[PDB]
């Protein structure tokens, strides 16, 4: 099924030629273009008053990363290195070691936020929902080094955006 | 989102309603765009009879997508070689006549309108079921099962660390991309990584022909004959 | 259906492709060495390098082939072979609604007759093949680098060319000009050997030597 | 921030169509952002018997 | 309970138009010229 | 949050901090792991 | 060496050089180059600054991430100097000013500030302090710049014994205020050479040569306590040197002879400007004064470096000053001027 | 007279970088080839990988 | 193997055993392949690893608490197909897909056993035995490992 | 809690703290050394040891799908307690 | 007081600077598409005084949006050196920041920093058009805290 | 069996000058040809 | 096995012939190239750098190979003639910014484990 987009032949009767001539001299399609720009002038602009009116997002939004912890308080990451193994840009570096108490966690968990592609593959691979991408997207910085997060900064994010990340996965865990 | 074996996760509840709401008024917005340019004397003079290519010239130069459609060649992978469920949706391909910039721009606008019918059919015929192939060795298991059963955990572990080994072979698939015939010549070797992923660029052959279409036209028309080219510069350069 | 996950297989297309494969093989036995139809109904024609031009011309012009569109022209670098490069042609026939694959072989120092005469689309594809891999093509109009930066050394897509390259770039203030230096990665690319030591597909079990 | 009828008549006439029917701004017809939890289905192979992977 | 996923309404979504809706407005060719000439005649007088 | 406040846990901060970039409260990346090679400590005994 | 200071790599940006420099006043002519040379080898340079952070932006893209650290310091504050030099291996002094600011005269910035830097560095426990002073440093020269420099280097020597002292003759480079200063004198009618500049003898030294000289001094183990003197290979008479500048710049030459006392007056007239002064009386004395040869002090060559003649790197500075009529002229069109025996 | 379009000003080594990654890891690359055709690019790659795997996605 | 499980029951758990400061013993993961038992009684010569009890409750270990100590003790880590027996010194410090394996020759003893030194990020985690069929067969000494 | 170093710097839970003679410290001057205070090593200790009258238990960290994968701990050795590897919660048979 | 007079005068200049930033679009990759959405009426970059203007002789800030390929690296430096220089550089996306996805390629420089000095860094892949608006807002704050006149008065 | 202006090219293939490798990485590097041993864990 | 079809040259004699005028085409425009690109370096060090690059590729004793560098040098000449390479690309041949790597064994032993 195809349609011929431009195969219209104008009529040669005395009426049609005059209308085309009237269109030519008395610019009409130009007025129609003008007339519609006036229509948009009186309409309702769609601009949102940033930062007083932030844009609409979804619970699945991928932003700044953070390591969450169990309700008890102990971290969720058990250093399985799934997130590091599946990271498409190799932005994850992990070093683990037996903790003093037994059950062992990472001693180094660095995310290179200038090498990250924010694909979210880390939060899917994680079998304990430890590493997640938080809702924040306003962590722009003045220096390149401030982007290169390590375990401490990421753990701080987990203790800062927990009130929001907990609700997001609460609304989205059933889909996954 | 689109991944081998289906999609990542199902649609959030209430998304189809918003898609219907947006598509309802998009016909008007298309008329808003095309009314100020299609009949506009300035617009046609800036595009009509500019960048005209022939039929056999377009075929030989590797042109695909709109460029064949815009110059009489009735070709569209969505109809000739239907992939996915494109054999069930009905739509009209806007074959062009003159082949210049103006005809192709009209084909683009008509292809915009035709997608709405395809959107309408997809919204009204969306079936129930899963969103990934029910096979853990290719698509990762559900998170509920990964925390419950042995096999799901092992498959999730191996799939996100090593991946799914694919049979050793070479293939060349192509789809009617919104610019052309985007395709990949994927060569495997039986491992969990590709051996060679050549990426067919619809704009590569398109940009290769820019010299042919620019022959004789004034320099100020060079922007017009790359505008109808639709060369996104992450595909040609890859 | 009993195969809700397995991709359905078409035998009619397999028979039509196989019949055409024998047809092309008999037409030009001078270059066609072997021909095969893959499991997912795709035809590959293995020609001798000298037959690059004659075979393509036949597929382009014959009334029963009419393959009149070079989809892409690429090569696969396989160092373990005597002719490491393996030039691959992909053609599409609009009249007959089919695609064909024509593949040759070439070592490092051997020129291939440029297909610019038959398919003018090959012109830019030829430059990429030379730039990425180093395969020179004779009779090419404007054979030169297309993708790599000016004065680039080596051919990147070669398997023996390191991924990070040999040279990085930096703005040096002493000369007030962007300069080139030997590469020094802040973090080395952690290579991952993730090939399971257990056989995957018994169908492709290469017989022992 | 739905405007006065005087503007609506002028805005409609200037464009040549009824714009109040289909508008570019979503007021309330959008789906609520707090939706009830879903119940995803299962794949065809989610069977307790006669579901051997070799087949 | 039963399966619950995003689905179209039971009767399906309403129609979604796609064709061109360019209207025809303004007087015919002769009328535009007549009022243009008539203004000149009054202006001349 | 007035109608539905989020669940409360100990580790959650009690005072939100804005972008601390620029101000002398930034985040300075640093190694979170200890040393690897222990240098041999020479004997302070005057030997002989 | 500390466990974290052992050199590593191949001298590139990511290579660990092993020197923690503290280049003072790096937001300037030599400060730009010395940071760059330290930046290439991968040295954590603690650059203190008192100017606007924007004026230090050009310094940022010269080292790997985390290498170049910017700190705020004030000249008349021991605490600021201590803060910047507390963790350092080498401290480089480059504070200087060709004019006397309202809050800072030649005494303040060439003796007082170097005194505080040297004294605090010894208390901190740094290894090497590289202090820079003019080659023409003298206690009796009327130009307070040379007079202050001579007092400062003696004082720095007292406070820091094993402090290498550099005595460059006159740097020339992209922004040198030496070749640019003479080239900029076209606006003021003709060039008013003092006594036609037939007696002043100068030995300009390339800026890059000085920069690599400082870096070689850092790595050299014998630089402890020495007092180097950096001079160019050739030695030029003032009139012929200005001839080479204007010939390379292809500008008209008007050798105006002007009495010394009158020149001191016009230097006073240009001194009144609150902004960056075009020239001061002390500047007039300096260009009038010659560069005495000091063979006893070790030269530039002793720091494993070869000097670069001005006639080799002349178009670098004066290509900008050329108009469109001479913006594309070659390098060898103008031959070197008269070379008085060195 | 002639139009020589010098390209390569954004020659990111995508085709070489794909080799070193897994099939799932190479998925985001196709979203970053054409900045505007996102699902269309992934659809082509998904079809290619599914065709080699002899596996079809569910109707939904 | 299949791609799912149809086992809607409660799994079993087995108390851990201690056999020395060298061998990680998580006996819940064991599959009772008796590879460790066979190795101890054949290649090591000491008979302290065995199987106690019958049925699904059968557990492989040493009954009375006793360290399995021999110059070839660490080899039971390699033969064990699961993570039931692993190495305490290296325990959960790296992952197999991220280490680079470099062949070398052990120098601790005069046998000159061939080993595969695994290095990641310029560090040494594991010394795995290689195969030579003449010098060290498929084993190394504990002092080597 | 957090222990300060003799040089006057907070020590992270991993035990990281720069030496007095370490040059890589100037970064922290005029900035702050990011360290978390909720030391997970400590906080897990305050969790009471649950007592259940069964030889084995099943721990999933609570929340079902929101917790760690379900594991079964063998609370047979009366000498000590059984702790889940993923989360660290302890369990103990009350005098068996 | 002289310090007070220089204080108000500096604020007047800094207000005139931050209230008129004219980006010189270096649209390179998919990071540029999201930036145009900032120019789209949803966020309306123009409303903040910041409006897109070509001809780097008539622009104040660079917005590096996309990967920086080694072949074009001289072009980035040249168009940076030609700006009348109260000037700042905004890096959009992981690729422009430090290489991002193509950090390990043979022909992508690991960050736009190695060519030009970089002001505020905008992380993302791509950073959403709202995130860039926050970035430009951060530069306005940075311009607000400029003491150019105070430093001159205390030189 | 191919008359294509065939000439005697006895000398060994020396494509090194074309691969673009710098001088350092072409002599001082000692490559190793080996069949990798099985991961003893597996 | 010992015989393979050539690129352009049938033996070393004509291959050497194609090198000579390539060197000719490289000698003539060096002052023109220096003028065109505002080279800081004088003409003289331009000419021998062409000579030195031609000199380092001397051990080649294969007609097919010599053709490959001959055509590759032609593109390099083409890139330089029609201002396709800028100053930075030209200055790339003069390795200026990088420090001289010493060649004596003693210095290498002092700096690192480089063989
Ligand atoms: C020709 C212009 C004539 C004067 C303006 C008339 C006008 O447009 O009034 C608005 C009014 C409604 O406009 P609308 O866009 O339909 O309003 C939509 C919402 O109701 C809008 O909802 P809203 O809540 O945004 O409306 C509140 C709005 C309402 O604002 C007004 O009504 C402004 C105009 C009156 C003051 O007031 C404000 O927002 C407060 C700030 C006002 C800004 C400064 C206004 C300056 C006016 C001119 C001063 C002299 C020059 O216009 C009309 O009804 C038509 C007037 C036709 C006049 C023809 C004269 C010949
Ligand atoms: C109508 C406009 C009313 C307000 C105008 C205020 C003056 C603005 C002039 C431009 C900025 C420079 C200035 O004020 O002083 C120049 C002064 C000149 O002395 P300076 O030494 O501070 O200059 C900057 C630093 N160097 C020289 C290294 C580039 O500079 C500054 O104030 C900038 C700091
Ligand atoms: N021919 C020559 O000029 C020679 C010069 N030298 C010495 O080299 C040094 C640097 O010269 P050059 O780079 O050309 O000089 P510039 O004037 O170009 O730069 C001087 C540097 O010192 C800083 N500075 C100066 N005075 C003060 C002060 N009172 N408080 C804080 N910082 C201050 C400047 O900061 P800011 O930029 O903010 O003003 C800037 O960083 C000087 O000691 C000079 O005497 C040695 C031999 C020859
Ligand atoms: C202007 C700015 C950039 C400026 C810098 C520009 C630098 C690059 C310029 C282009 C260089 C070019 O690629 C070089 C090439 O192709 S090939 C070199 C010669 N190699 C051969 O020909 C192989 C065989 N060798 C011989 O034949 C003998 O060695 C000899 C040549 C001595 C003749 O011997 P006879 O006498 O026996
Ligand atoms: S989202 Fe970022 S950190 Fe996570 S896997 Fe993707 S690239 Fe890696
Ligand atoms: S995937 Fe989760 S549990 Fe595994 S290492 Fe990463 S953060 Fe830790
Ligand atoms: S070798 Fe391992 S799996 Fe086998 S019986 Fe011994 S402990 Fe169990
Ligand atoms: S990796 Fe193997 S041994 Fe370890 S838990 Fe998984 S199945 Fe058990
Ligand atoms: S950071 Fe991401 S979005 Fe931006 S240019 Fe790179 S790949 Fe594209
Ligand atoms: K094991
Ligand atoms: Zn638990």
């Amino acid at each position: 099924t195809y349609k011929f987009v431009n195969m219209r032949e104008p009529s040669m009767d005395m009426k049609s030629v005059t209308d085309r001539a009237a269109q030519t001299l008395l610019w009409t399609e130009l007025v129609r273009g003008l007339g519609m720009t006036l229509s948009y002038l009186f309409r309702e602009p769609a601009t949102i008053n940033y930062p007083f009116e932030k844009g609409p997002l979804s619970p699945r939004f991928r932003g700044e990363h953070a390591l969450r912890r169990y309700p008890s308080g102990e971290e969720r990451c058990i250093a399985c290195k799934l997130c590091e193994a599946v990271c498409p840009a190799q932005a994850i570096t992990i070093e683990a070691e037996p903790r003093a108490d037994g059950s062992r966690r990472t001693t180094r968990y660095d995310i290179d936020m200038t090498k990250c592609i924010y694909c979210g593959f880390c939060q899917e691979a994680c079998p304990v929902d430890a590493i997640v991408e938080g809702p924040n997207f306003e962590f722009s910085t003045e220096t390149h080094e401030e982007l290169l997060y390590n375990k401490e900064k990421l753990l701080n994010n987990g203790d800062k955006w927990e009130a929001e990340i907990a609700a997001n996965i609460q609304a989205d865990y059933l889909y996954r | 989102y689109i991944r081998p074996g289906g999609v990542h996760q199902d649609l959030p509840l209430g998304l189809l309603d918003d898609i219907y709401e947006f598509s309802k008024n998009f016909s008007f917005r298309i008329d808003e765009l095309e009314e100020m340019l299609t009949n506009n004397r300035i617009w046609r003079n800036r595009t009509v009879d500019i960048g005209v290519v022939t039929a056999e010239d377009a075929l030989n130069y590797g042109f695909s997508g709109v460029m064949l459609r815009g110059s009489g060649i009735q070709w569209d992978l969505r109809k000739t070689q239907p992939y996915d469920v494109y054999d069930q949706v009905e739509f009209d391909v806007p074959i062009g006549s003159r082949g210049d910039c103006y005809d192709r721009y009209l084909c683009r606008v008509e292809e915009m309108r035709q997608s709405l019918r395809i959107i309408s059919q997809c919204l009204n015929k969306m079936p129930p079921g899963e969103i990934k192939v029910d096979d853990a060795k290719v698509s990762p298991p559900k998170r509920a099962e990964m925390k419950t059963s042995m096999e799901s955990l092992i498959h999730h572990f191996k799939l996100y660390t090593e991946g799914y080994q694919v049979p050793p072979g070479a293939t060349y698939t192509a789809i009617e991309a919104p610019k052309g015939e985007f395709g990949v010549y994927l060569v495997s070797d039986g491992s969990s990584r590709p051996y060679r992923c050549k990426i067919k660029a619809p704009g590569f052959a398109h940009l290769a022909g820019l010299d042919k279409m620019s022959k004789g036209h004034m320099l100020a028309d060079v922007v017009a004959i790359i505008g109808t080219q639709d060369i996104v510069f992450g595909e040609v350069d890859r | 259906d009993t195969r809700p996950t397995i991709r359905p297989r078409n035998d009619v297309v397999h028979k039509q492709l196989s019949a055409f494969g024998q047809y092309v093989a008999e037409i030009l036995p001078k270059y066609v060495q072997q021909v095969q139809v893959s499991c997912f109904n795709e035809l590959e024609i293995f020609i001798h390098p000298d037959g690059v031009i004659p075979v393509l011309t036949f597929l382009r012009d014959h009334t029963n082939a009419q393959f009149k569109s070079l989809a892409d022209l690429t090569a696969v670098d396989v160092p373990t072979r005597q002719n490491r490069f393996e030039i691959v042609y992909n053609l599409l026939s609009l009249r007959f609604n089919s695609q064909i694959r024509v593949k040759t072989y070439t070592d490092e120092l051997t020129p291939i007759e440029s297909s610019v005469t038959v398919y003018k689309a090959a012109n830019w594809y030829e430059r990429e093949i030379w730039d990425m891999f180093g395969v020179f093509f004779a009779n090419h109009p404007d054979l030169r680098r297309i993708l790599t930066g000016y004065g680039f050394e080596g051919h990147p897509f070669r398997k023996d060319f390191p991924l990070s390259g040999y040279v990085e770039l930096r703005y040096d203030d002493e000369v007030k000009r962007v300069v080139a230096e030997p590469v020094e990665l802040a973090q080395e690319f952690r290579k991952f050997d993730l090939n399971s030591p257990w056989e995957a597909f018994p169908a492709y079990r290469q017989p022992p030597e | 921030a739905s405007a006065t009828r005087v503007i609506q008549l002028l805005r409609n006439w200037a464009s040549g169509r009824d714009l109040q029917a289909k508008l570019q701004l979503r007021y309330q017809e959008i789906s609520k952002r707090t939706q009830p939890p879903p119940k995803l289905p299962v794949g065809p192979s989610h069977k307790l018997s006669n579901n051997y992977y070799c087949t | 309970s039963k399966v619950k996923q995003d689905m179209p309404p039971p009767g399906g979504y309403g129609p979604i138009d796609y064709k061109r809706n360019l209207p025809r407005r303004g007087l015919s060719g002769y009328s535009m010229f007549a009022v243009g000439i008539g203004t000149l005649l009054f202006g001349y007088w | 949050p007035t109608t539905k406040p989020p669940t409360a846990r100990k580790y959650i901060w009690t005072n939100h901090k804005f972008n601390v970039s620029g101000t002398p409260q930034q985040y300075v990346p640093y190694s979170t792991t200890r040393k690897k090679i222990q240098e041999w400590v020479p004997p302070s005994t005057p030997y002989k | 060496l500390h466990h974290a200071l052992i050199p590593h790599g191949k001298g590139g940006r990511s290579s660990v050089s092993g020197i923690v420099a503290t280049v003072f006043g790096a937001t300037g002519f030599l400060g730009r180059y010395v940071v760059n040379h330290l930046g290439r080898m991968g040295s954590q340079v603690i650059v203190p600054y008192r100017c606007e952070p924007y004026d230090t932006m050009h310094l940022r893209p010269m080292g790997d991430l985390g290498q170049i650290i910017f700190m705020e310091w004030n000249g008349k504050d021991k605490d600021s100097i201590r803060k910047v030099v507390e963790h350092s291996n080498v401290v480089i002094n480059l504070v200087g000013r060709e004019w006397e600011t309202k809050n800072f005269d030649f005494e303040d910035v060439f003796v007082k500030i170097p005194h505080a830097i040297a004294q605090v560095s010894k208390e901190a426990g740094v290894e090497k302090l590289i202090h820079i002073s003019h080659l023409n440093a003298d206690i009796k020269s009327p130009s307070r710049y040379l007079r202050s420099k001579a007092v400062g280097e003696k004082e720095v020597r007292a406070a820091f014994p094993e402090a290498t002292i550099i005595k460059p003759s006159d740097i020339f480079g992209r922004e040198d205020r030496f070749l640019n200063y003479f080239a900029s004198m076209r606006w003021f009618g003709g060039v008013p050479l003092i006594s036609l500049g037939k007696e002043t003898v100068k030995q300009p030294v390339y800026i890059v040569d000085v920069s690599k000289g400082i870096i070689n001094a850092i790595k050299d183990p014998d630089a402890k306590g020495k007092t180097f003197a950096f001079v160019g290979p050739n030695r030029y008479l003032l009139f012929d040197l200005v001839q080479y500048i204007f010939a390379v710049a292809y500008r008209p030459f008007l050798p105006y002879p002007l009495p010394h006392f009158a020149y001191r007056w016009v230097g006073r007239l240009f001194e009144v400007s609150p902004f960056e002064p075009w020239t001061t009386r002390d500047k007039v004395e300096r260009v009038h004064m010659s560069d005495m040869t000091l063979p006893h002090l070790p030269g530039l060559e002793d720091l494993g470096i070869q000097a670069t003649p001005l006639e080799l790197k002349a178009i670098e500075v004066l290509r900008r000053h050329r108009t469109y009529r001479w913006l594309t002229s070659e390098m060898e069109d103008v031959k070197p001027a008269k070379t008085v025996n060195i | 007279r002639k139009c020589d379009p010098h390209i390569g000003l954004l020659h990111r080594g995508t085709e070489k970088l794909i080799e070193y990654k897994t099939y799932l890891q190479a998925l985001p690359y196709f979203d970053r080839l054409d900045y505007v055709s996102m699902m269309c690019n992934e659809q082509a790659y998904s079809l290619a990988v599914e065709k080699l795997l002899n596996i079809q996605p569910p109707p939904r | 193997g299949s791609d799912r499980s149809r086992f809607l029951e409660g799994k079993r758990a087995v108390e851990d055993k201690n056999i020395g400061p060298l061998v990680k013993t998580i006996m819940t993961r064991c599959i009772q392949c008796t590879r460790c038992i066979r190795f101890a009684s054949e290649i090591a010569g000491v008979d302290d690893l065995g199987t106690t009890g019958r049925g699904n409750d059968m557990q492989v270990g040493t009954y009375i608490e006793k360290m399995f100590m021999s110059e070839l003790s660490g080899n039971i880590i390699d033969i064990c197909p699961v993570g039931a027996l692993t190495s305490k010194p290296y325990a959960f410090t790296a992952r197999p897909w991220e280490t680079r394996k470099t062949e070398s020759i052990d120098v601790m003893d005069a046998v000159g056993s061939n080993i595969v030194v695994s290095t990641r990020t310029g560090e040494v985690m594991r010394i795995l035995p290689r195969m030579h069929e003449d010098i060290n067969e498929e084993w190394i000494s504990d002092k080597t490992r | 809690g957090v222990r300060t170093s003799p040089t006057g710097e907070k020590v992270t839970h991993t035990g990281q703290a720069y030496d007095d003679g370490d040059y890589r410290r100037v970064r922290f001057s005029d900035r702050q050394k990011e360290v978390n205070e909720n030391f997970a090593i400590d906080l897990i200790a305050e969790q009471p040891v649950s007592e259940v009258g069964s030889r084995v238990i099943s721990c999933d960290g609570g929340g079902g799908a929101l917790g760690h994968p379900r594991v079964y701990i063998n609370l047979d050795k009366e000498t000590k307690t059984g702790t889940c590897g993923y989360c660290g919660l302890q369990f103990r048979q009350p005098h068996h | 007081r002289g310090e007070y007079v220089v204080a108000k005068l500096d604020d007047l200049v800094n207000w005139a600077r931050r209230s008129s930033l004219w980006p010189m679009t270096f649209g390179l990759a998919c990071c540029a598409v999201e930036m145009m959405h900032m120019a789209a009426p949803r966020y309306d970059m123009d409303r903040f005084g910041v409006v897109f203007r070509a001809s780097p002789r008539q622009s104040d800030v660079m917005i590096v949006a996309g990967t920086l390929t080694n072949k074009m690296a001289p072009a980035l430096r040249k168009v940076y050196d030609q700006m009348p220089e109260p000037r700042y550089v905004v890096s959009m996306g992981s690729c422009a920041n430090g290489g991002g996805y193509y950090h390990y390629s043979y022909s992508v420089v690991r960050g736009c920093d190695r060519i030009v000095p970089v002001d505020i860094y905008v992380p993302g892949c791509p950073p959403t058009a709202e995130a860039l608006l926050y970035g430009i807002l951060q530069l306005q704050r940075k311009i607000k805290r400029e003491k150019r006149l105070r430093i001159w008065y205390r030189r | 069996t191919q008359d294509t202006q065939l000439i005697a090219v006895d000398e060994k293939l020396d494509i090194t000058t074309l691969t673009g490798v710098p001088e350092e990485h072409i002599k001082t590097r000692k490559v190793r040809i080996f069949v990798p041993a099985r991961n003893n864990m597996q | 096995g010992t015989s393979v079809k050539p690129i352009f040259s049938r033996d070393m004699n004509e291959a050497k012939r194609r090198v000579r005028e390539l060197y000719r085409a490289w000698y003539r425009e060096v002052p023109n190239t220096v003028h065109l690109f505002q080279l800081d370096i004088s003409v003289k060090q331009g000419r021998d750098k062409v000579r030195e690059m031609f000199m380092k590729n001397a051990h080649v004793t294969d007609p097919r190979v010599v053709d490959l560098l001959v055509i590759k040098g032609k593109m390099e000449l083409e890139e330089t003639i029609n201002v396709w390479k800028q100053r930075t690309h030209i200055m790339r041949f003069f390795h200026e910014t990088e420090a001289p790597r010493p060649t004596d064994f003693l210095s290498k032993f002092y700096v690192g484990h480089d063989p």
